[PDB]
Order: C-alpha cells, then structure tokens, then sequence
RNA sequence: CCGGGCACUCUAACGGGACUGCCCGCGAAAGCGGGAGGAAGGAGGGGACGACGUCUGGUCAGCAUGGCCCUUACGGCCUGGGCGACACACGUGCUACAAUGCCCACUACAAAGCGAUGCCACCCGGCAACGGGGAGCUAAUCGCAAAAAGGUGGGCCCAGUUCGGAUUGGGGUCUGCAACCCGACCCCAUGAAGCCGGAAUCGCUAGUAAUCGCGGAUCAGCCAUGCCGCGGUGAAUACG
C-alpha cells in the first residue's frame, strides 16, 4: 500500500509514505505547498523523486516533527530517497551516485565556556 | 490604597502638633512619606552624618523624608 | 506503575529487571523496563577561587526515570515484592 | 565582620527579606548553590572527592 | 526596535506584555 | 496656524500629522479619529474644512498641548527645584534625575563632553 | 592553509534554473542568513530582467557575470622598500566571487527603492557595457598593464 | 478522542560499526594520492583530558595556614548612609542611524530546561502592569509556553522620519517592613544623539561567522544588555 522513509537532518523528524499514483503531497495534515508556503528550499525532499523519474508515481503522506522550516525539509529528503530505495532496492543506482541517501551530521556546535557563541570569541586588548 | 510612614515619628506628630504645637523632632526615618499634618515644624532628618533639618511646607505634602536632607556632598570638580 | 526513580542507571537497571523478573514468577504479566527522559540539573562552577570568569567547568545531576506497570496483580505478588533486594542507590514507587 | 556574621544568617531577624543563604563548611555569602547548600568552591572540591551524590563531571 | 518599548518588538527583546504586545 | 495649538502637517496621512502636535502622540492620536470620525488615512489636503475644524472642536478642547504644557511641565520642574527636594536638586545641577550612574555616559543630560 | 590547498566546495544548484552560479550570487545578495528573502530578490528582479526589456532572466545574469570578471588585477608587493602594485592574470575562482561581488556592491548603492529594482537594472547594464561594477572592473585591469613594469614581479 | 495496536516517532540503557581493513597508484619500510562498498571514512563533528615547568603569575577576601599586630576595640549589635558620588579617561557590551527597514493584523515550524506557602490552565475586571476568582501537576501524561525570524497582505515612501528610544513630566501596578537616596514592570506625553564613524583595533574556516528567539542558575523583587546553555534561518573565502 506504502513505500515508508526515515527522514532527519539536525533536530528534525519526518516520516513518509510514498503510497502510488498521481503526485499530490501531504505533510502534518495539508498539501505540500500549503505547509511549505513562501520556501524556496521547498521543492525539495521532492528532488528525489526527480532521481527516479518518480514524480507521476508517487502521492505522498508525511508527518513532521522538529527544527524549523528548511531543516524539516532535508529530513525529507532522506525520507523520499529512502522510501524509493526500500520500493526498488535496484533504486540506490542514481540515488546514492546522486547523494541523496545518507543523513547529515551538520549539527549545531556546544556553546563554549569562554567563547560567547561556540566560537564568536571576547574582544580583547 | 497603600500609603507608608512609620508610624514612630506619626506618633509623636500627632501627640506634638495635638499637645502644642512646637517643632525639632530628630529621626532615622527618611522612609517615611511627610503626612499632611507634618505641614509647618520642623524635622531634623538623618542623612548618614548630620541630622539637617526642614522646615515643612504645603509646596511639598506627597513627598518624602529623605529626599528633602540629601546624603552626597558635591559642590563641584574642579 | 512502579514508578522508579534514582540516580545511577546501572544499579536502578538491575532492580527493575528484578521486580519486572519476580512479579512474572508471582502473578502476571509485568509491563517491561520503561525509560524516561532523564531530567538533568547542571552546575557550572569558576574554577579558580577568585576572578578567573575565563576558566570554569561542567558538573551535572542525573536522575534517571523508570515505570514499570503490574498487569494482573494477585496477592503473592505484593508479598513478593513486599520484601525486595535493594539497592543503596535506588527510589521505589507503587501504584496500580 | 565574618563569624558573628555566619551566626547572623542561622537568626532570622526583623524582617523575611532580610534572610540570605550564607554557607556551611564555607561562611561562604556569594555563589551559594541553594539545592546542595554549597558556595561554588565547597561546590566543586567535594564534587571531585565524590561527597556529592552521583554528581557527575559532564562532558558532552 | 528592540529599544523601543511602545512597540512589539520592543516587548519581546525585554520579556514583557501591556498594549503593543499583550496575552 | 492651521489646527490644535498652531502647528500645520499636510501631504501626510491625518492621524501621523496629529503625532506632529505637542501633547499627542500615536495613542491620544488614535483616540481623537475614534470621537470625530475622520479615519486615520485621509492626507490631510483630503480632508475638507468640516472635518479638520470638527478635528479642532474636540482636540483644542480637550488636552493641553501647545505653549502650554510646556508650562505645565516646567511648573513641575518650578515647584521640584523651588521645593526640597534631591531631584529639583539635580534640576539645578543639569543632572540626571531618575537615578542613572554620572560617573560614566550620562551625556544628554549633561549635553557632549568638557 | 599553511599545510592544505582550502578546500573548494560546490555548491547546490538553484531548485528554479538549476544553477551553481544562481545559488552563489543569491548568496552574496544574502544578510543575516535570511536567505529565503535572499531568493525573491532574484525572481523578484528576474521579473524585472523579463517586465522591462523582454528577454531572459537566465541569460542576461549569465552575462552580467562575464562583463565584470576581471582577467588581469593588482596587489601590492614589497620589494627594495617598496609597494609595487603586482600585475597578475586573476584566477577564474577569484572570478567569480569577483563578479558576483561588485554586483552586489554597485546594486545596493543604486538611487532605486526597492533592492531587486537595483539588482535587476544592474545585470541589465552589465551586459550592456554601463555597470557599476563594469567600471569597477576596467579600473582594476587598466590598474593592471599601466604597471606590466611589474610583469616579472609577479610570482 | 475511545477501543485497538509497538510498526513508527520519541524515550533511555546495552550493543553493532571504520580497521588505510579492500583495490588502484608510489614508496625500503611507515606512509600519501585516488577508487568501491559504506550512515559516516582516513582524529566524522565537538567535549572532557592539558607534560617537566615558566611567569617571586593570582586568591590570607571562599577556606584553611607560619608570623606580625588589635583584645570596653582593628571585637560585636544596631539605626542611617556609602558600595549607585561626576568636571573626565579607557575596556566589554546593548540598541541604533533604516526600505534586504519599521509598523499592524493573521498564519506556521524548535530545542533545553525549570516548575508546592511553585508552574499558575480558564474565565471575569482593567488600554495595561496587574488584580480577582479558579482547574490541573510530586510531573515525557497538568504548567511555564509566546518561540522569534520566517509566510500571507495591508500600512509607511526616503522624511532625522510609522527610522532611532534617549530624556523628562504625570498617572499606575507588583515585590518588600521599607523603593528619598537607589527597584523592575505599565499607560499617556515628552520623542535627544545618531544619516554608519579619525588614528587605531577584535572575532571567526561550515553549520563556523552573521542574524533570530528560548531556558537556567543566583534571585522575595530587581537595576541580565552579564554569564552558562538550547535550538531556528544559514554564508564569505583560503594563490600562498
């Protein structure tokens, strides 16, 4: 019935179901361009359905949790590029050498004690 | 609503200013707010050091005690 | 809800693997080990004992939650766990 | 002014303002952690020793 | 901006509510 | 002249101009469109006689305002600093009143440094 | 880089034109990060490239860019006890930062109210000789070979 | 939301995994370049850990401690003041000088934590601070709680301005015995400098800088723009 993809990508959750047919997209209860509105990164996490011709494939369920905006958006990412792969493990070929699987570990840094931001150091004389 | 003042110094202000009217009652109570009936005396306040005294008029009823003997010395600098 | 609480996970870890072990042995059919979100209280301390502001440190307290639930109760079951292994370091709870 | 000074603390006096965490070990009256009743430097030497229940050096 | 009290961004910046920002 | 206490703010919008005036600012502004029935738009050349000395009727007559209240004010200084009191004593040094460090900054009361 | 050679990232092409080179003046039209008000200014003045004088807001960006890259720059050098202005070919890396750059600055100084406005006019004139940045470049290439004195100077 | 279910998401314990281990290139070896598979390769990102020592570095004012000195006072309590003074001088910073902006409505998407004479749901009264009433939580199940930016679509139109929030006047609240000296929070009005800064100088290499909001500690309250954290949007460049 499904095609299912874990999505996350620095303090974000987004899971997937890439159920057939047309191409109309869902997340958290409204189309994709509703939800994503304004977004320039938001079309998107939909890319990996242009790795595999897939648009006119696939319809989407998604639900999110966590981050922001664009940081929802590349937690997609990993959860359409995994829910092809899981439909055609043959997939992976122009997914993988088109570097949509993996997960980034781009995560924001520890504040240091002493650095004011992490890093962004005291003025001194 | 809430109006402050002591009530040590109130005491005698309205057991003086009853019982004859005189003045030079000395305080450590520049927290108190000047009541109405402080109107025309003479209270020798305490700003730290010196017990400066002021003569209470209507022109500032409303007001403090410790406003009105002030405890920095400036004169200038230079 | 045998809510146990504690601060070392590794001897809380052992007791509620031992009233979630007895209790199946005396009744039925205890709900398995569940963790909650460790609830954490740091201290962030001047090293040095004067000025140093430059130079500090990271200290923290956690303090582990753990539920645990008894299904079909039964006596002999709190007669089991009326009297139960320790140990020092652990924080019990019943409920049902 | 220090130790009839510590005293002054385990006295409440006039007023419920007027109170203030002092110290123990310590007659320590600045940087006193309320929750383990220790001023920074008994904080953190007894933190180290372990006299301080499953407290933790952090590292994250 | 966030100096400007009398605003809403001028409320948040400081932690605080009234007329320009309320609950 | 023109409106209110004399003062004259035209080719903006009606309510912004009234901020213009001495003794109103955006809120008393607002407050003055509500009671006549002007709708803070109009830019003021769009307003005809009718309601911009409807405008004055309520406005000249309610608060104060021009030439005075600068007065007003000023007798709030002029008894402050005839009084005791500290802070007409810091009226009569130039000096900050509301309890501001002078050791450092404290320019615009004091005006740029000597 | 005292020990490695810096290493250059790609960057992702722009989801509208798919362009590696859309993404790396979108980011230099970039402020605070906000980049998705980084990315109407583009598409806002794109349109502006399109409404007024009805073309292509690919392709007069593309120019825009090659008619203000610089092929020959000066930096000073110390030599003797002096500071000669060093005639060098400027790498096509340094380039395109180069490009994109003045076309930021000369942009953001434009007279016009809104910054796409400029944006767009820029790129425009870029292409059709009369820039900002299209001055800015000749002054550094013309600074350059009024010093080819230095031609061996260079390293 | 009920049933109902652990597959998820999440939680939090124990495990797995990367080893230049496999190939290609070169090298006497070690080792470098490049390849594949891989979630991640060549310390994968950060933390914690910082050698014999140096600076007669710093703290007798956290604490202890040799000695000197004071023992109706250099002890101690107390009321009130000072630690906040202001002709000036320098450091760290905050908010700016606007339109990649401000303003107003409305609409979304975090994380970390903290919550009993506490967090206060929700009504009622107040332009409000707040003030009543009042529900629930020993807290992944109640509460702080709003994130903000952003997105929508309207206001402003280059104005020392709907830029900028200093200053002062007045009326108010809350904490507290007590806000003259010296508190924050609110309402009205006053709306100064400042149109991006001389000589000089500081920070930072990727999720870093920039920008944005949230907590916590100490704390009655608070003069936090500080500090310790948290995450949102997210770059520039590196010949040498």
């Amino acid at each position: 019935e499904q095609y299912y993809g874990t999505g996350r990508r620095k303090e974000a959750v987004a899971r997937v179901f890439l159920r057939p047919g047309n191409g109309k997209v869902t997340v958290n209860g409204q189309d994709f361009n509703e939800y994503f509105q304004g977004l320039v990164r938001a079309v998107a996490a939909l890319e990996p359905l242009r790795a595999v011709d897939a648009l006119g494939r696939f319809d989407a369920y998604i639900t999110v949790r966590g981050g922001g905006k664009s940081g929802q958006i590349d937690a997609i990412k990993l959860g359409i590029a995994r829910a092809l792969v899981q439909y055609n493990p043959d997939y992976r070929a122009k997914l993988k050498p088109l570097g949509f699987l993996t997960r980034d570990a781009r995560v924001v840094e520890r504040k240091k004690y002493g650095k004011h931001k992490a890093r962004r150091a005291p003025q001194y004389s | 609503k809430g109006v402050f003042v002591d009530d040590h110094l109130l005491e005698k202000v309205l057991e003086l200013n009853a019982k004859g009217e005189k003045r030079l009652i000395k305080t450590w109570s520049r927290r108190s707010t000047i009541v109405p009936e402080m109107v025309g005396h003479t209270i020798a306040v305490y700003n730290g050091k010196q017990h400066v005294p002021v003569y209470i008029t209507e022109n500032m009823v409303g007001h403090k005690l410790g406003e009105f003997a002030p405890t920095r010395t400036y004169r200038g600098h230079g | 809800r045998i809510k146990l609480r504690g601060f070392d996970h590794k001897t809380l870890d052992a007791s509620a693997q031992k009233i979630v072990e007895a209790a199946r042995r005396s009744g039925a059919q205890v709900s398995g080990p569940i963790p909650l979100p460790t609830r954490v209280r740091r201290f962030t301390v001047i090293r040095g004992p004067f000025k140093h502001k430059d130079s500090r440190e990271h200290f923290e307290l956690r303090t582990h939650n753990r539920l645990v639930d008894i299904l079909n109760p039964n006596r002999k079951t709190i007669e089991q766990l009326m009297t139960l292994d320790l140990p020092t370091g652990v924080e019990i709870e019943i409920k049902t | 002014a220090r130790k009839a000074l510590i005293e002054k603390a385990k006295r409440t006096p006039k007023f419920k303002v007027r109170a203030y965490t002092r110290c123990v070990r310590c007659g320590r009256a600045r940087s006193v952690y309320r929750f383990f009743g220790l001023c920074r430097i008994c904080l953190r030497e007894l933190a180290h020793k372990g006299q301080l229940p499953g407290v933790r050096k952090a590292s994250w | 901006g966030k100096g400007d009290r009398r605003t809403r961004r001028g409320k948040i910046w400081r932690g605080t509510y009234g007329k320009y920002r309320p609950r | 002249a023109r409106i209110a206490g004399v003062e004259i703010p035209r080719n903006k919008r009606v309510d912004v101009a009234l901020t213009y005036i001495y003794g109103i600012g955006k809120a008393r502004a607002k407050e003055a469109l509500e009671k006549t029935g002007i709708n803070p738009a109009t830019r003021v050349k769009d307003l005809t006689e009718a309601e911009v000395v409807r405008l004055r009727e309520y406005v000249e007559n309610t608060w104060k305002l021009e030439g005075e209240l600068r007065a007003e004010v000023a007798a709030n200084i002029k008894r402050l600093m005839d009084i005791g009191c500290y802070r007409g004593l810091r009226h009569r040094r130039g000096l900050p009143v509301r309890g501001q460090r002078t050791r450092t900054n404290a320019r615009t009361r004091k005006g740029p440094r000597k | 880089a005292r020990r490695r050679r810096a290493e250059v990232r790609q960057l992702q092409p722009d989801l509208v034109y798919g362009d590696v080179l859309v993404t790396a003046f979108i980011n230099k039209i970039m402020r605070d990060g906000k980049k998705n008000l980084a990315a109407r200014i583009f598409y806002d003045a794109c349109k502006i490239i399109q409404e007024k004088t009805g073309q292509e807001p690919l392709k007069v960006f593309k120019q825009a860019v090659e008619n203000v890259k610089p092929r020959m720059e000066v930096r000073s050098r110390r030599v003797g006890g002096a500071n000669y202005q060093v005639p060098m070919e400027v790498s096509p890396r340094r380039q395109q930062s180069l490009a994109l750059r003045w076309l930021v600055q000369a942009a953001n100084q434009r007279p016009e109210r809104r910054a796409a406005v400029r944006i767009a006019h820029e790129l425009m004139d870029a292409a059709e000789g009369k820039g900002g940045a299209v001055k800015k470049k000749e002054d550094v290439e013309r600074m350059a070979e009024a010093n080819r004195a230095y031609a061996h100077y260079r390293w």
